[PDB]
RNA sequence: CGAGUGGCUUGCUACCUCGAUGUCGGUUCCCUCCAUCCUGCCCGUGCAGAAGCGGGCAAGGGUGAGGUUGUUCGCCUAUUAAAGGAGGUCGUGAGCUGGGUUUAGACCGUCGUGAGACAGGUCGGCUGCUAUCUACUGGGUGUGUAGGUGUCUGACAAGAACGACCGUAUAGUACGAGAGGAACUACGGUUGGUGGCCACUGGUGUACCGGUUGUUCGAGAGAGCACGUGCCGGGUAGCCACGCCACACGGGGUAAGAGCUGAACGCAUCUAAGCUCGAAACCCACUUGGAAAAGAGACACCGCCGAGGUCCCGCGUACAAGACGCGGUCGAUAGACUCGGGGUGUGCGCGUCGAGGUAACGAGACGUUAAGCCCACGAGCACUAACAGACCAA
RNA sequence: GGUCUUAAGGUAGCGUAGUACCUUGCCGCAUCAGUAGCGGCUUGCAUGAAUGGAUUAACCAGAGCUUCACUGUCCCAACGUUGGGCCCGGUGAACUGUACAUUCCAGUGCGGAGUCUGGAGACACCCAGGGGGAAGCGAAGACCCUAUGGA
RNA sequence: GCGAAAGCCAAGGCCUGUCGGGAGCAACCAACGUUAGGGAAUUCGGCAAGUUAGUCCCGUACCUUCGGAAGAAGGGAUGCC
RNA sequence: GUGGAAGUCUGUUAGAGUUGGUGUCCUACAAUACCCUCUCGUGAUCUAUGUGUAGGGGUGAAAGGCCCAUCGAGUCCGGCA
């Protein structure tokens, strides 16, 4: 009677093409509540290890017991909020109004941008504040970049640039909060934004697999039994009915799989430290050794080792925060074996 | 059902033949269905440690033979994961016949039982000689 | 914990426990050890083993 | 008894097609319909409760596994929230199958004088093609907007990104003589679906290490062949699922429905104007794409004798071409080497022992030896190679 | 019915059969569940004695059914191997072609339209792909009927 | 080795079952290796694949035209010195 | 015990054949091919050459099979435009 069955794969992540920017671009930000603050940070994926944790959950039958938890190690060195961009509200949505830059720039920021030699920070600030008085000011965001140089395992020296929204108290207060950071040199850290135990949304460009067929790319069945020996093994039944006389874009077909941007929600931060406590013996495979600012994210993170990953305070957390989980053990056992 | 306390990779399907670890007179049991389960197109219904299943008696005494009874999976060859990460696996696949109240039909259980199964079915546990 | 087969310590959050028919229990640190055991080899006769060493 | 709607059944007609539009059932894969089987929200009851029974809104999601039979249908079994029905050339053979139907062989029953027939049964019996256009999935090159780098906007577009269930507390409580026996809410888990990841478990791993059979290189050592590993055991990286991680709450507007105020109609009236509420459904929230959005966008800085870019060179977080990303001495980008980290399992040689044997000889054992051999990983290290150098450019 | 047509009126056996329409007959076996299979019953639509009946050890690339063993047939797919596929040098066909042709949704039309109508969408070119459509290509339909056709 | 069997190797013949170069070399296809747990649930039907296997010893049912059934079945052994 | 019969068994010995894969191929290597599986293999056996039977006629352990890629009546030319 032709049993029902959900379709193969989701239609919500298309088209399934190669990502335009290897640097992830958040398409949404946390709501304004607490004091002003940068709503995101970034780092480079190193690898995974596991840790034994004291069950934190107050509703768990195991509260207070040993629990082994998988962890992805991400190197999160200090970044530079190099500029403050203001958006104005218009009939056609938000549009960049102006930017307030700084004087101090990392020695190699010139590998990506044409660093400013002559700029007027006060004229920029002036225009912005006037926009606020006028009541045409849209959110406030900081132009941010990483310092790959601080990460030995990562070959690149060319910084990765991304814009990160600033939310918080009143606009006037966070506008001033924003200007404060920038001016210094923009240097800030993972600590300044996140605390172990909070939930973060991690975004990243997945591992690339080039061209793959329907079975692997969409999860369609392989031909079965006798149907697997006639000359068709990994090809779908048909491209559609007689009518409509065309192939709908919804039928599972071959193509690019991997290297797509993905935003994974509610990833618990198990620990934010610095040094080489998480490093594995022999070194993380295909990566290297960790000995500096790092973050331990519960579970998996999209992307291959060395790819830039971005953090953002969870915009739709399911559970309440249980700060600073107790870590009783961090495996440093070789990952080769 | 009440959380099991461990992750299970179902090692059994509908039609699987397993050991009846008790003294009811049933020696071999065939899995017919899995309580509370619902699969998907073409998927053979699966069962593992802790699941209550409907069974048919394949081997045993004439009186027990062919009767369709309820049972509880107590052991399986496919590994399971405990909170501390360790995997646990048994020498065989076995289940215990149980009544409408989940009380063992037999008087004695044969062989070890997973602690997790014991937590779920206490009366079954209070019949176990070995709980691992 | 130590591997009931080779003798080395079992990295926490690792290994498998095999529950014998009679209820006995054997904690294995790895597949390698499990597999040599399945072959009928006794840890003391295998030089690379802590037990042997 | 009367009035209709549908085009799922069947019949009718002969309008299209006989210089051919390949059958039924199944399968696989995609979209849809609602006359709703479940899930959400309601109304009534011959509604105490629990539960039935009937009705309304509602198509978001789900509707599964098996036994006979080619079967559709249907009968049957255990599960389930439920295991709804229908359209797409009775969707789907330039996709599959070939059981059935439907050639040529043969048999049975019936019919026929016979050849032979049967809208009966039965055994066997063939499935061509290198895609021109269009369509779509992904990937490039150009032109347009109109010197460069970086960052964005968001018209539009896609999503089910989430659906469902069990259990606990509520509570042996409300209700009820009892039997029986709820809910709001807060929790824990399972299942189906979805996206990603490999620390863990599992698979592979014709890298690698070991054992060993036959044969050839005289033996030994070390090797070839026995099919792309002779066979067997283990297994790194990597890739994987059987493994692991993540996938709301809340707003706004409504349907059925519950009501407020309220007249036409002094009263009454949920409705005529107005208003408070109210569905898994609608919009937003969330994810993904998206300056070719022709109103062809915004900001900042750099440059027009030079900003930037190309070729070139060393490479992969990338990859069928193309594209993409990183490094190039202001350097650790690749290789060598040495450590570290891994795999296998104790090398050659020699010495002792060794059932025996006059002796020769001798399978094998122990020691040397955590040995030997090996590594798609890491670090150190400029030793080798990223040199030399050509060119474009407002 | 307790003979009549047309001579006789089915005996031994076998029987729901490769013959039984009814039919998934009824009882039993076996299975969680068996339109199957086997045993029995049997009024046989329409079995039956060399149009041979019954039966049968041995034999069989003959048809159907059951069990033990085993397994990627399946749950549910993964990794690997060799040859292709992809890029480069050389060689170098064929099928097919009224014309135009970037289409999509509806409608209309000899009632099954890329070309008609109305809208919608649509910057050109190229690479790879699996084949939805061109009622795709290949063969003056083999089916059916017709011809004062053939064998 | 039972062997005019397999497999390996001589004498002898050949590199002409005659286009090459390149990409850890993707999808997809041909032919094939290895797959955890379940074990025919797949399918019209175990189709395909697999299981068993050589030799010796023990042992072998119904039925039978007394030939056979029969290698029934089932069990054990197997190298080297 | 001897003996060694058999349209006897196993057997890719030579040699003959072709159950299934509805595998590969299907502008083919090929107008009937390739691979694995499968059957026969002391006889009604297989095989070479010579020789005979001729078209409404042969030949046929019978399938309307075969008689030079064609046979429910060969091929060629003629009747014939
Ligand atoms: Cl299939
Ligand atoms: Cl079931
Ligand atoms: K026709
Ligand atoms: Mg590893
Ligand atoms: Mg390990
Ligand atoms: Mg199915
Ligand atoms: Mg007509
Ligand atoms: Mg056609
Ligand atoms: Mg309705
Ligand atoms: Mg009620
Ligand atoms: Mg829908
Ligand atoms: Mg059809
Ligand atoms: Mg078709
Ligand atoms: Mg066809
Ligand atoms: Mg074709
Ligand atoms: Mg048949
Ligand atoms: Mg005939
Ligand atoms: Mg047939
Ligand atoms: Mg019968
Ligand atoms: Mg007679
Ligand atoms: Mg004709
Ligand atoms: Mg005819
Ligand atoms: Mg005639
Ligand atoms: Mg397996
Ligand atoms: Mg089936
Ligand atoms: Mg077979
Ligand atoms: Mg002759
Ligand atoms: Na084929
Ligand atoms: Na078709
Ligand atoms: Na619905
Ligand atoms: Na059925
Ligand atoms: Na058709
Ligand atoms: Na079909
Ligand atoms: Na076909
Ligand atoms: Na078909
Ligand atoms: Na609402
Ligand atoms: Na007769
Ligand atoms: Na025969
Ligand atoms: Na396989
Ligand atoms: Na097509
Ligand atoms: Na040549
Ligand atoms: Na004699
Ligand atoms: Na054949
Ligand atoms: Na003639
Ligand atoms: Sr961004
Ligand atoms: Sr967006
Ligand atoms: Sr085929
Ligand atoms: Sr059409
Ligand atoms: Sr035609
Ligand atoms: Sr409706
Ligand atoms: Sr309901
Ligand atoms: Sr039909
Ligand atoms: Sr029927
Ligand atoms: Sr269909
Ligand atoms: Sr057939
Ligand atoms: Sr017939
Ligand atoms: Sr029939
Ligand atoms: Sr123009
Ligand atoms: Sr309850
Ligand atoms: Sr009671
Ligand atoms: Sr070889
Ligand atoms: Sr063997
Ligand atoms: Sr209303
Ligand atoms: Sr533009
Ligand atoms: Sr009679
Ligand atoms: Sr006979
Ligand atoms: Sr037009
Ligand atoms: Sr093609
Ligand atoms: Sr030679
Ligand atoms: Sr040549
Ligand atoms: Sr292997
Ligand atoms: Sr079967
Ligand atoms: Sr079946
Ligand atoms: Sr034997
Ligand atoms: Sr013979
Ligand atoms: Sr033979
Ligand atoms: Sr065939
Ligand atoms: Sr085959
Ligand atoms: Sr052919
Ligand atoms: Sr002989
Ligand atoms: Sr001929
Ligand atoms: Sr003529």
């Amino acid at each position: 009677p032709q049993p029902s069955r959900p379709r193969k794969g989701s239609l919500g992540f298309g088209p399934r093409k190669r990502s335009t920017s290897e640097t992830p671009r958040f398409n949404s930000w946390p709501s304004d509540d607490g004091q002003p603050g940068v709503q995101g940070f970034a780092g480079y994926k190193a690898g995974m290890t596991h840790v034994v944790l004291v069950n934190d959950e107050p509703n768990s039958p195991r509260e207070g017991m040993e629990e082994t938890v998988p962890v992805t190690v991400i190197e999160t060195p200090p970044m530079r909020a190099v500029a403050l961009r203001a958006y104005e509200d218009t009939p056609y949505g938000q549009r960049p109004l102006t930017e307030v830059w700084t004087d101090e720039f990392h020695s190699e920021l010139d590998r990506t941008l044409d660093v400013p030699e002559d700029h007027d920070p006060d004229a920029a600030e002036e225009q912005i504040r006037d926009a606020h008085e006028a009541g045409d000011l849209g959110d406030l965001r900081l132009i941010t970049h990483t310092v790959p140089d601080a990460v030995p395992s990562v070959p690149k020296k060319k910084p990765d640039v991304m814009e990160t929204r600033v939310g918080g108290g009143s606009v006037s207060d966070r506008l001033d909060h924003a200007l404060d950071i920038v001016e210094d040199g923009g240097e800030h850290a993972m600590n300044d934004i996140f605390r172990a135990g909070e939930y973060a949304d991690v975004a990243g460009v997945t591992k690339g697999k080039g061209t793959q067929g329907p079975v692997k790319r969409w999860g369609v069945q392989k031909r079965k039994g006798k149907h697997a020996r006639q000359g068709w093994r990994r090809r779908i039944g048909n491209l559609g009915p007689w009518n409509p006389s065309r192939v709908r874009s919804t039928v599972p077909q071959q193509g690019q799989t991997g290297y797509h941007q993905r935003t994974e929600l509610n990833k618990r931060l198990i620990d934010i430290g610095e040094g080489d406590e998480p490093t594995v013996d022999g070194g993380f495979v295909n990566y290297g050794e960790v000995d500096g600012p790092y973050t331990l994210v519960k579970g998996s993170v999209p992307g291959p080792d060395k790819r830039l990953v971005r953090f953002r305070p969870a915009v739709r957390p399911n559970d309440q925060p249980r700060l600073d989980p107790e870590v009783r053990y961090v495996s440093n056992e070789s990952n080769q074996g | 059902m009440e959380a099991l306390g461990a992750d299970v990779t179902q090692g059994l399907e509908k039609g699987s033949l397993i050991t009846c670890a008790d003294n009811t007179g049933a020696r071999e049991l065939k899995v017919i269905s899995v309580h509370g389960y619902s699969g998907t197109k073409n998927r053979l219904p699966k069962a593992g440690l802790g699941d209550k299943i409907t069974v048919s008696v394949t081997k045993g005494t004439p009186e027990m033979r062919r009767q369709v009874l309820e049972a509880v999976v107590v052991r399986q060859r496919k590994p399971i994961r405990r909170p501390d990460g360790t995997r646990v696996k048994f020498e065989d696949n076995a289940a215990v016949i149980v009544d409408e109240n989940e009380d063992p039909r037999g008087t004695e259980l044969k062989g070890p039982i997973a602690r997790e199964v014991a937590q779920r079915f206490g009366s079954v546990a209070s019949a176990a000689t070995m709980i691992v | 914990r130590e591997c009931d087969y080779c003798g080395t310590d079992i990295e926490p959050g690792t290994g498998t426990m095999f529950v014998h028919k009679d209820g006995a229990t054997t904690h294995f640190c790895s597949s390698k050890c499990e597999n040599n055991a399945d072959l009928g080899r006794e840890a003391r006769n295998l030089e690379w083993t802590d037990t042997a060493r």
